[PDB]
């Protein structure tokens, strides 16, 4: 089994924990975690990698304009 | 495919289930507050609960955030590997070839 | 600084020895295979048809990666001047 | 979800390989021969060969076919022709001249392209 | 009192001997001769040793002059040429690229 | 036997280009020889459309 | 007994998936075609590539023949006679001189 | 040494240095056709080949449209990605 | 920039070392087939015949990769200058 | 370009090695025949006389390619220059 | 590969009911162990056809 965004439910209404748990810790704690935290993982990645290259875009175009003179 | 889907199947459930749990902890009183009356203006909004209407109003809803947003996402991806990239200087037009007398 | 370009051209016939070398490190494996499918038919033979299937699904694909290890060597002189 | 199926004897594998022994031994059952007219060339410590009382078995069954026999035959001939090209042109005697200036398949050779 | 159109019995003989063929019946008899006069062993063999010939024929003598030769010469320059392909001596005798 | 001493004898004295290659002087020579035209380039790398799935192209430059 | 099999080939198209399906394969087989090997390839700009050794081994039986240059003038044979059929001038185009997109 | 980087003319100039080219090529063709003393037809079969060619650059300088300036390609300039100030949609404007 | 082309000689020869390195890997799985078949045999002989048959077949097999790497040392000699 | 060609008479030699390395490999395969061959005859005697063909088929075939991987070794070195 | 497959004979020979339980192991072995010899596969093409 072990599917992807599955999860199973005991009587409690609680999520079972297929690998890690992680409702020991108090809800003012998972409630900072997840306040931020979104359905999504790989766009976020994305997103840093084009402000990476933004802050290290080219202008070279520009200079031979002469916007930097 | 991964080892780690357990692991990301656990941290999904944590955020939902914390989510709901806040809610429940709010409980009522949702509709008189601020946030929901800008909802219900909010075109973000309707358009993000007509996507899970029933119809073929998801086929309709992911249309058309392909054919207004995806677009210019696939643009972007497209320019992330150009950004970096040396570029010459635009040969802006002179918008003097074209003009013609009329006969 | 100063440039130099050089083309070797003997990598072109050194690389096909380099990856001849790993052609044959399947063929153990391939033939591990078949001596499982022995054995494991003279301890019940009655069951011999029904492993011989993963018998052959056991050798091709064992088989396929010398293969794919024997196409570099070769595309690596019939193309390349 | 729990249907319980019974097991099905059209699934399994009990005659496959008793076919093809059936086939085999109607093959061979073709190789029976006579002892009259019989001779086969042993190795030279007299045990048998392996291809050679196997050949009994093929013409009986070309003595079957119909067209086969009487057409497969005609690409024998470019075998000897081949055989007979080949040795006339180990030793031809050719120009130096010609064979400087245009090398058959020769590499480095710009006017093929490299 | 038959209400279609009857087909004779010599029809049906016709017709038996264009439907009772199997898959050998035309596997064999069509591929012995396709097999014997094909891409393979003959038409193969003439249509890609005639390449190299011509080959060798415009590189060494030229297509305008072998034109204006002699039938006879043609095909004795021909010969010499399939002999030079088919022995092969600068591709150590192999014909490999 | 004899083909290949006499081509090997051949080969050393220059008389006959090496087994697979293409000598320049040699072939130079026989041209003169035969009046026939030289052995030029007659390939073209920079036609419209032989490099273009190359991704290394070659740069024209005039020498 | 009415059946499509007989009397309709188009009710029977319609009924079966299974005969839809060599359609898609053609439409999409041609689709490619058209979208990848049409301009790099079969185009009069992309047509000697086929003379390449790497991206087109013996398309020709043999390495191509550039003294001879059998496209060139098959080409130019057929560009003349398209010359010839228009009636062109073939120095109208040498009296030209383009300007440039100055500034 | 070398390097990956940017065009070294303009498109337009490219183009136009191009049709120049082929127009010298034609050109020799004609002069060539003409000591020879070859006539009209004769000419066309010669020099069909740079003719075609010429036209093929011509067509290529006639379809290449330089670029207007407004405020969006200046936006783009400013951050160095390929953008076309001519699009509401992006990618889904060729299908729409 | 410079551009000087090399063409080595030797690099005729250093391939095919390696080439022939890599024949004998092989012939583990070779004798592997056999040793199946004897420890087969030796805990049911009256399968001896029935299993007789995949020998031949893995013995033929796991030489061939062997065969086939031979190809290539062979091949990098006899005609290469 | 500039183009240097180069004969280097040391890989006549330096190959000689790179193939003797792999002479050894089915030295393995070799024996592994008779520890196969050992054990069945231990688990059953009376069949050692019909696996005795079979033990010294895989003996003298492993060292065949064991023969051509040093074949070629000794054609490396007494014959070119 | 071999290995994998081996094993399932092996197991399959000492329990024919084991059959099928083992197969889903038998299909995930070979897929993510034949996965790293394409991706040295994968680097051994990528480093010819790409790089200039
Ligand atoms: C800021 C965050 C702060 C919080 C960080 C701490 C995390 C605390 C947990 C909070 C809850 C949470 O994170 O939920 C997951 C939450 C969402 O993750 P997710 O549920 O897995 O995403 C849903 C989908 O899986 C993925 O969603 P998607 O929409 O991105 O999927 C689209 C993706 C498809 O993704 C795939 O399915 C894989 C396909 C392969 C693609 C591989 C290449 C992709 C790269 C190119 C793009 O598409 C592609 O890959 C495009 C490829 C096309 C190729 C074309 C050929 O994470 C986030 O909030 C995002 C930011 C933080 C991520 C890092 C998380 C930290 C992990 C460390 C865990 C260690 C334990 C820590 C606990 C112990 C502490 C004491
Ligand atoms: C919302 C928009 C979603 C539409 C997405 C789309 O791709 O549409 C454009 C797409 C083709 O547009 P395009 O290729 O970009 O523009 C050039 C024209 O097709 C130029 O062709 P045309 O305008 O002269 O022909 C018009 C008309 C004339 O039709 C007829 O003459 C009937 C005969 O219909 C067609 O020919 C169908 C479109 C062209 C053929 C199929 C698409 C070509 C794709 C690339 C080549 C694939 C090769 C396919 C080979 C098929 C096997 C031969 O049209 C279609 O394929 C289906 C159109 C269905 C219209 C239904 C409207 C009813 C609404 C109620
Ligand atoms: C949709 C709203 C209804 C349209 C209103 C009715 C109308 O007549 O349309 C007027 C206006 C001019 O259209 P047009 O007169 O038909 O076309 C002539 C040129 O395109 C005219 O090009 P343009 O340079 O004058 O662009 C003007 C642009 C405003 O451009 C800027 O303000 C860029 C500077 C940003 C400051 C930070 O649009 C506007 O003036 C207002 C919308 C923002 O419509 C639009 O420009 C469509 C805007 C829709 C959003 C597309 C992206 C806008 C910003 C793009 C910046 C450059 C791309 C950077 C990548 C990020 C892309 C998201
Ligand atoms: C910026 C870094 C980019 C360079 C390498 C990219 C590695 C991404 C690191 C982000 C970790 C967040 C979790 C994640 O991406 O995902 C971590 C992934 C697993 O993601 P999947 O389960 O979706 O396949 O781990 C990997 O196997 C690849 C990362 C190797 C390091
Ligand atoms: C916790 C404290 C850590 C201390 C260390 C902090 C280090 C942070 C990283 C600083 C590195 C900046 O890295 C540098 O960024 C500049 C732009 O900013 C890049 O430069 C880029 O932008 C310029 C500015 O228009 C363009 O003209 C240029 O073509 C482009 O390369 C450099 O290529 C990169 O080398
Ligand atoms: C080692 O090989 C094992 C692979 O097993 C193949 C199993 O399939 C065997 C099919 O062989 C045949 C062929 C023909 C036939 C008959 C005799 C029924 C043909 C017929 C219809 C002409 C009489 C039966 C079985
Ligand atoms: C469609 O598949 C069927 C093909 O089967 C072909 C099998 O080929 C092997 C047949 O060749 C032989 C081998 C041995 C023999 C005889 C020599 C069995 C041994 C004998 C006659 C001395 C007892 C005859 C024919
Ligand atoms: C090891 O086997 C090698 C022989 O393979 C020969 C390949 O032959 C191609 C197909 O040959 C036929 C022809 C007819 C048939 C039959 C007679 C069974 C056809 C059928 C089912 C229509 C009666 C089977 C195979």
């Amino acid at each position: 089994g072990e599917l992807s965004e599955y999860v199973e439910v005991n009587e409690k209404g609680m999520p079972k924990p297929q690998a890690l748990s992680l409702w020991n810790m108090p809800y003012a704690k998972r409630r900072a975690l997840t306040k931020f935290a979104r359905g999504v993982r790989w766009q976020f990645i994305v997103l840093f990698i084009a402000l990476y290259n933004f802050k290290n875009r080219d202008d070279s175009h520009l200079l031979r304009r002469g916007a930097y003179n | 495919s991964s080892p780690l889907v357990p692991v990301w199947n656990d941290l999904r459930a944590l955020q939902v289930f914390t989510s709901q749990e806040y809610m429940q902890k709010r409980g009522p009183g949702f509709t008189n507050t601020l946030e929901y009356k800008l909802s219900c203006l909010n075109p973000v909004k309707w358009y993000d609960m007509m996507k899970v209407m029933p119809g073929g109003k998801a086929f309709v809803g992911t249309a058309l955030g392909l054919a207004l947003f995806g677009g210019w996402g696939v643009e972007f991806v497209k320019n992330i590997s150009v950004m970096t990239k040396e570029k010459p200087p635009i040969d802006w037009n002179n918008e003097k070839l074209g003009h013609l007398t009329r006969s | 600084a100063i440039a130099y370009e050089v083309t070797v051209n003997g990598a072109n016939l050194i690389g096909a020895g380099m990856a001849a070398s790993g052609v044959g490190v399947p063929a153990i494996g391939v033939a591990m295979c078949f001596s499982s499918y022995m054995l494991a038919a003279a301890r019940q033979p009655n069951m011999s048809a029904k492993l011989l299937p993963y018998c052959i699904l056991g050798f091709a694909l064992s088989e396929a990666l010398a293969l794919f290890t024997l196409l570099i060597a070769l595309l690596e002189l019939f193309v390349f001047s | 979800a729990a249907p319980a199926e019974k097991p099905d004897p059209a699934l399994d594998a009990t005659k496959a390989l008793p076919k093809a022994l059936e086939e085999v031994e109607f093959f061979q059952s073709y190789a029976v021969r006579r002892k009259t007219g019989f001779h086969l060339f042993n190795r030279a410590t007299g045990s048998p060969t392996i291809v050679g009382p196997m050949f009994y078995n093929l013409y009986n069954f070309v003595r079957i076919g119909r067209v086969s026999k009487y057409v497969c035959w005609l690409s024998l001939p470019l075998v000897f022709q081949r055989m007979w090209m080949k040795n006339r042109a180990t030793g031809m005697e050719y120009d130096i001249d010609l064979e400087n200036y245009a090398p058959f398949e020769a590499k480095k050779n710009p006017m093929h392209g490299h | 009192a038959p209400l279609y159109p009857v087909l004779s019995q010599a029809s049906l003989y016709k017709r038996h001997f264009f439907k009772n063929i199997k898959l050998f019946h035309v596997v064999f008899y069509v591929g012995a001769p396709c097999v014997t006069f094909g891409t393979a062993a003959w038409s193969g063999s003439n249509r890609n040793s005639r390449e190299a010939i011509f080959m060798v024929i415009e590189e060494r003598h030229g297509w305008d002059n072998f034109k204006k030769l002699s039938s006879h010469q043609q095909g004795v320059i021909m010969q010499e040429a399939a002999q030079e392909s088919l022995l092969a001596r600068n591709k150590g005798e192999l014909h490999l690229p | 036997n004899l083909r290949v001493e006499w081509e090997k004898n051949m080969e050393i004295q220059k008389k006959l280009h090496p087994s697979g290659l293409w000598s320049e002087e040699q072939a130079f020579a026989a041209a003169e020889k035969l009046g026939r035209p030289k052995a030029g380039h007659p390939m073209r790398v920079f036609e419209d459309g032989y490099q273009q799935f190359d991704l290394k192209p070659k740069l024209f430059d005039p020498d | 007994v009415y059946t499509n099999w007989q009397s309709s080939y188009t009710r029977l198209f319609v009924s079966k998936p299974w005969m839809w399906h060599p359609l898609a394969w053609m439409t999409l087989s041609v689709g490619i075609w058209w979208k990848f090997g049409k301009e790099s390839l079969c185009n009069e700009r992309s047509f000697y590539i086929h003379t390449h050794p790497k991206w087109a081994p013996h398309k020709f039986h043999t390495v191509y023949n550039w003294s001879r240059d059998p496209i060139k003038w098959t080409l130019a044979e057929q560009y003349a006679s398209i010359i010839r059929n228009t009636n062109t001038d073939i120095e109208a185009v040498l009296k030209i001189k383009l300007p440039a997109n100055a500034n | 040494s070398s390097y990956t980087g940017a065009a070294l003319a303009p498109k337009s100039e490219r183009l136009r240095l191009a049709f120049e080219e082929k127009q010298k090529d034609h050109q020799k063709c004609i002069e060539e056709a003409k000591g020879k003393g070859l006539k009209k037809d004769e000419l066309i079969d010669a020099c069909a080949w740079t003719h075609r060619k010429t036209i093929l650059a011509l067509k290529d300088w006639f379809a290449y449209r330089p670029p207007f300036q407004d405020r969006r390609s200046k936006w783009a300039e400013y951050c160095s990605i390929r953008h076309d100030s001519g699009s509401w949609l992006g990618w889904s404007q060729k299908f729409f």
